[PDB]
């Protein structure tokens, strides 16, 4: 019953910041640790993410880590980040710099004793754990491999638990370091085998959406983690809260994963539109779901028609009728009959809430397991072949002893997932 | 999260005096030290004082001395104001060996006491001159002990590059060939910039038809304000030092990135003109604002960073990049996908009140690795021929102990990073 | 039914000026001493520790000992000071100056007849001795040196009853003489087998604590000994107090003593965190015995982990469940079955006492007879042996008549202690 | 608990002098006495004067007439101050032997009284000179006699030890040889300090390319205080003068531990610089603050003491220690371990008014045992040889009385010392 979150790297703890405040938003808590709300079920299970403290204070089930003690200060500083205990902030004190090795392989591994000492003092404060959750960015090295080290060992000590995480997928245009390919792709090595299940996001995409459907022309990285925050938080809101139907993680997990190594999702979210067109917009649930479909909507930077369609899940937060949602959903499968996999009858699987995000009447987040994914897989891999010929900044990777062959395998291990999206592509 | 900054040769004191006075004017810093309000660089007293962590070192009196008497004298610890008696003249035989090795063993225990002064040393970086007797040899020197004992820390370089066309030392050539030899084993990363280029930046960008070096370093210091005081102020994307070193440096050899900035624009010619980030970057990838005397469009690009100050979203620098991807005819070697390392500060750019550059609202700092620097090592080459096959000026090395063996030696050890720039050209 | 406390050494006498003033805490006694409290148990079993002199005056049931006035002086001059009678200064002139021999040997024990004079006019003024308590340094000349004496000659005159001390043991950093390892093994070979028990309390550890729990930055060993007078004072209360549970120290003694000569005490507490946390703690059974169980909340610089855990009280103040209580007993013998001996079945005891410490609603006292605690003797014994060699200092022991076979019996008796810990370690 | 302090030669008065003007200053004591507010030192009048037990012995009267004549010539009583007319010449066999037998039993009923006077006498110490007639001659006679007189009692001596490069006596050699060899055997502990080391310190960390002696003595009260002073005031850890040498003296021979003092520091550098406890104790184990020319590094430690003033925490001291014992190069005799004493005086450190050193908020004193100090008895070995084998002066000493077998054996009994010493840095 309970969940357990871990953010790191610089994009992993500011994506935390926003999505805390938002599950505080959803129970009523305030940014110095009461609760202060009005509603029954916002107490009712509040124990999945907050541990109550003496005197009525809420204490995130989460641990803030990185290897520069500013950002964590920055996020310290903000509301929120006072309801945030100082024993969940746990970090080093020279960075890592955007480096694997030193991430994962030396420098950072340091710290990961240190954390995991907390995580187990943690995993026993809880009653029932469901799962955890991590936040993180793809190719960087506390995000990505500081935090792939750790989620190796907690495997280990819970494999029963649901190890998902949700990460910044290199954009194709923006990329900071200049082997961040190599990051993301020593991270797929780790991660995808050491892992439920890990989401996609890009903010290349994330920023499209904003101006296209949004027509925003100021957002900042808080605005759009807002967006990922929302489809995090609808995942686990429908778990806590009472629904129609089936709410529960672990069979979301089920009902999305055919194949043990081909778990990737590319998130989406509606109703996701300017208030200009909210004067002319219906709220129906074919609404939501023709939001949902569009690739626009999608967080990802990939194309669903491009691939084929493996698994969908749609969630639904409001009051719905059942029969409009079957009959929406069917109709979907109806006609984009050509975008799914045929092996799957009935591949669209719904899922429902009651509750309705704060401030909508409803909602809906799209998850989806596509083939397209593997496009991302191939961009990478490419642009990895590339530097690995030439060993781009690998002279301080392999100073810090990261070996090549290490890397080589890596790289098949890529391949290795885009030639079974193939093989299930058909 | 500190660091060390040090000013070897007037060049690297004078250079600093400006990126003090601007680390003052990051923070209303008063003269005496007394600042009352960035302790990555500052060690503080029990008066609010604060010291800059850094060691001035100058084999002539005259320089710490003009320290010592201005208002930063106030500032500075009197043991940071290290000082000779003579000096190198010009010459490594002399910087490097025998005058400069006699007090560097003071200077490094200085250092050493600010080493223990600090809790968590991220590293250092050096102000120097690729020509001088203690702006090189000197330098290097420092370089041959400070990597025993700090091998792990920051080792950043900066000096200025010799202009081609301008110099006034005769045998800056050798100095700097000897130094090739010995900083490119021991440096982790050097950067420079031509003042003569400058000259034109500020002829045209500034309007400046009478730069002296004090409007000179205001420009340096700008620079590297970007990439010490805005690398610790908060930010969207905070950089590290050692994140530049992990993100600029690609190869074991010295690598040498070189400067580019824009905004430098004079007040009237930032009126009636709006700059965006985007703008701003197409400046950064003109061969008009690269700072160092090198055309952009000869070589191809190995390493790029951008740092952004204030009004920048990414979201625009997002789109700037694409179009500087794509747009721009920056040719860049095949080993390289273009990740290039975008930071982002929130932390506004400042500008020196009395300067000569505009108030602006954002600012970008450029870093680049280009194969074009080859072309700067083959002036050097010919200068250093033309004077060794004479042997003009020999006799002032050969009697402090240098060997001929050793100057033909560290001219093949340039031959060969050459070489080795040819390689990187070579696309795979 | 009552207890005499003796001091002795300045770190003795400085550690008596905080315990003695949480007693008073305890019971509402004023600095000035008399009696102005307000609970019916504070006066209730007083008597334990104090004679109620003509007027409605407490006098500590204590002898503070030293060999110089000033730091006597400096113990008087406080709040708490005045509270002593001067009949219960006995002190001399002339240091010891830390050294064994003077204090125990030759000049101290000149003195001790005139303590032991007065702790006899105190063994009259009780009623029932239930036993005696010691504070005292294992390096010092006083501290060990003339209290071993002392104890000595106790523990002759009154063989039924209890005798134990509770001893700064040298940390492995901060040793201040430089025999000081001489001091305590000379003390070990006197104290143990002229002891029932002895508790070991490494500053070092406690440093640790201050800043690692309760993130202080300024303790001086006025704040650190605070620490120390809690776990004492928290000893002999329940003692003193209503509770529901077995409230004898004679009792205690029994439970963890298995061995004629392995009677050696690591002490923890719990709760012990900063106050930032101190609004995001619960405040359970369960996370008492979180802290009480974790090694780095121990003040001795010993690792229970390490050693086997041959006996383990659990004593409580507040009001707690007697299911809870057992529930979590047992959940940390069955989790941590691995430290324990096998020898003991249900070798973690309890005891529980309704009242709490004045302003925590809930408080722990950990009590362990490790096998961990052989490695403090054998760092000691070790560097004792190169000092042996080099007669470091000694002549200024054998300056004042110590014979190096007695230290050679005293470096055996020491190994002993540690071949019978490995002898039940298994 | 009571001490009493002696002082013989100028070297002993005038160190002397400065001794108790600090410690008029740590009370507030008037030159008349008066003290409006330190009884183990001191011996109260009726009037509330209190006399400073001690003994003042110069064998010329010129420097006790100074101190007749200056302002502390209230503060003494006229039977501490003893003078005979005539001296020794720089000579031992004047000093212990000819003159100075003769006036000695004066100054020991004198001695004598004052011990009557005391009720708890600790103990006692002699500052002097290492090689001055009175200052070693008379002084090891007098301790011929205090050694029986107060075998019990604590013998501490200091002294002034003999500049490698300037002395002003040309039997020095020969008179610290013959001190050797008579206070060696009597003693507790010397310890000795190097005006040639202090001027370098006055230089380097004070600033100063003036002392004087009444500079250099300043600077030696200073130490003096920290175990004179504080140690019978209050702290944490208070440490008296019996566990001084309880924790100080490892062998029956002697031992000589050598001063160091941190912070020394002039006020213009102690602004800009916090200090703190961890730091100054860094400064400590450096030679440059070493007060005797011999260097650290050369031998094995096999004592060290660190006695704190002011604001220290122990929490802090720990760490510092941790580090000392880690970090540092400080090899060390097997021996031994590092059980090294602190003391913590919460007592703060005190600054003379119109003094050299800044105004500090905590400080600390080391002594210390090292092998080095055999290499100081070469010097002598050799200085005392060379003259020797000439016999040059030899009838200055002959004519008193002197044989030289006895300077013979003198010397040889200094070999076995420095065999000793030998002996201890063969680890074992
Ligand atoms: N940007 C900039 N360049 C300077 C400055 N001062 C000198 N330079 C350049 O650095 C070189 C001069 O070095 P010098 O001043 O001769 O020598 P030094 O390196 O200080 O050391 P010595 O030769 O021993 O005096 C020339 O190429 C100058 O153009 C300055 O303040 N700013
Ligand atoms: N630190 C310090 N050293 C001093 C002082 N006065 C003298 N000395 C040193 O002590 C030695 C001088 O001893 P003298 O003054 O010649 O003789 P004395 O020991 O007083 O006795 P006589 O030879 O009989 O006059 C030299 O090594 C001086 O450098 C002083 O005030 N302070
Ligand atoms: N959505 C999003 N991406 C971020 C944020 N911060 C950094 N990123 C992305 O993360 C990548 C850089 O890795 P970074 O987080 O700096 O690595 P680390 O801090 O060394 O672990 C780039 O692709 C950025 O676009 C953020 O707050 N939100
Ligand atoms: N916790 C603690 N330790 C102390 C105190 N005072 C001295 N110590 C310790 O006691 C040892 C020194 O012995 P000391 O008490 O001076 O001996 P004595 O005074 O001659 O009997 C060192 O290990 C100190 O850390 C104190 O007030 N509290
Ligand atoms: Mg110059
Ligand atoms: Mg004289």
């Amino acid at each position: 019953r309970e969940i357990v979150h871990i953010q790191a790297g610089q994009c992993g703890n500011q994506i935390g910041a926003k999505f805390w405040e938002v599950i505080s938003d959803e129970h009523g808590i305030d940014p110095t640790g009461s609760y202060h709300g009005d509603s029954d079920l916002q107490l009712e299970r509040i124990n999945v993410y907050y541990n109550e403290a003496a005197g009525n204070k809420y204490v995130p089930r989460a641990i803030l880590v990185d290897l520069e003690p500013g950002t964590m200060d920055s996020v310290r500083s903000g509301p929120f980040g006072q309801i945030f205990r100082p024993d969940n902030f746990v970090f080093g004190q020279s960075g890592a710099g955007n480096n694997w090795a030193k991430g994962h392989y030396t420098e950072g591994a340091e710290l990961v004793d240190s954390v995991l000492d907390v995580v187990r003092k943690e995993s026993e404060s809880c009653d029932c754990l469901q799962g955890f959750q991590l936040t993180h960015s793809l190719g960087g090295g506390t995000g990505s491999g500081m935090g792939t080290l750790l989620i190796s060992k907690i495997r280990e000590e819970y494999p029963d638990r649901i190890m998902n995480t949700f990460s910044v997928v290199p954009s194709p245009k923006v990329s900071d370091t200049v082997v961040e390919p190599y990051n993301a792709t020593l991270s797929v090595h780790q991660l995808v085998e050491n892992t439920d299940e890990t989401y996609c996001i890009d903010n290349e995409a994330l920023y499209d959406i904003c101006f296209r459907t949004l027509k925003l022309t100021t957002p900042t990285y808080g605005d759009l983690n807002h967006l990922v925050s929302a489809t995090m938080s609808g995942v686990t809101t429908c778990l806590r809260f009472p629904g129609q139907l089936n709410a529960d993680l672990r069979k979301l997990a089920v009902n999305m994963v055919p194949f043990p190594r081909l778990h990737f999702f590319m998130p989406g979210f509606a109703p996701l539109t300017s208030r200009g067109s909210q004067q002319y917009r219906a709220l129906t649930v074919p609404e939501l779901t023709q939001q949902m479909f569009d690739a626009k909507n999608m967080m990802a930077a990939c194309d669903p028609r491009h691939g084929r369609y493996l698994t969908v899940a749609a969630v639904f937060r409001g009051r719905m009728s059942m029969k409009e949602v079957d009959e929406q959903m069917l109709n979907v499968q109806n006609k984009n009959s050509s975008y799914f996999v045929e092996w799957i009858p009935n591949n669209v699987k719904t899922a429902v809430c009651d509750i309705p995000p704060r401030g909508l009447k409803m909602s809906a987040t799209f998850i989806g397991n596509s083939t397209a994914i593997q496009e991302l897989f191939k961009r990478i891999s490419e642009q990895f072949t590339a530097m690995f010929r030439r060993k781009a900044f690998l002279h301080w990777y392999t100073g810090e002893g990261m070996d090549e062959m290490e890397f080589t395998e890596a790289e098949s291990n890529m391949n290795d997932l885009v030639s079974e999206y193939q093989q299930y592509q058909d | 999260r500190e660091c060390i900054s040090i000013h070897v040769g007037q060049a690297g004191v004078q250079i600093g005096n400006a990126c003090w006075e601007l680390y003052c004017l990051e923070h209303g810093i008063q003269p005496d030290g007394q600042m009352p309000s960035f302790n990555t660089f500052f060690s503080e007293t029990g008066a609010g004082k604060h010291v800059p962590r850094a060691v001035f070192v100058d084999l002539e009196p005259t320089v710490i001395d003009e320290v010592r008497t201005g208002t930063y004298r106030q500032l500075f610890h009197p043991e940071q104001l290290i000082t000779g008696k003579e000096d190198a003249a010009n010459n490594y035989a002399r910087g490097h060996y025998t005058i400069g090795k006699e007090i560097i063993d003071l200077v490094l225990d200085r250092i050493r006491k600010l080493a223990d002064q600090c809790t968590g040393l991220q590293g250092f970086s050096v102000f120097h001159s690729f020509g001088g007797g203690t702006g090189s040899g000197f330098t290097s020197l420092l370089m041959e002990r400070l990597s025993v004992d700090y091998g792990k820390k920051s080792k950043l370089e900066f000096s200025i590059y010799p202009a081609p066309q301008v110099s006034t030392a005769v045998v800056e050539p050798y100095n700097s060939i000897l130094t090739t030899h010995t900083t490119l084993e021991h440096s982790d990363c050097a950067f420079m910039v031509d003042n003569e280029a400058i000259y034109d930046i500020c002829r045209r960008n500034l309007d400046i038809e009478r730069p002296t070096y004090t409007n000179l370093n205001r420009l340096i210091g700008q620079i590297v304000s970007s990439i010490t005081a805005s690398l610790r102020f908060d930010g969207a994307l905070n950089v590290d030092l050692t994140e530049f070193q992990t993100n600029l440096v690609p190869y074991p050899r010295g690598h040498f990135p070189l400067a580019t900035y824009a905004p430098v624009i004079s007040a009237e010619k930032a009126y009636h003109e709006q700059l965006s980030v985007a703008e701003i970057t197409n400046a950064c990838f003109e061969p008009a604002n690269q700072m160092v005397k090198c055309d952009p469009r000869h070589g191809k690009y190995m390493a790029c960073c951008l740092l952004y100050r204030g009004d920048v979203v990414p979201k625009d620098v997002n789109a700037a990049i694409a179009t500087i991807k794509t747009k721009r005819t920056i040719q860049f070697v095949d080993w390289c996908p273009t990740g290039f390392k975008v930071g982002i500060n929130y932390e506004p750019p400042t500008v020196v009140p009395g300067g000569d550059l505009a108030k602006v609202q954002r600012a970008v700092c450029m870093l680049s690795n280009t194969t074009a620097i080859a072309e700067a090592w083959a002036r050097l080459d010919h200068k250093f021929d033309l004077m060794y096959a004479k042997r003009a000026f020999v006799h002032w090395y050969v009697g402090e102990g240098m060997e001929e063996g050793e100057f033909s030696e560290a001219r093949e050890d340039m031959a060969a990073l050459e070489k080795d720039y040819e390689e990187v050209g070579v696309d795979s």
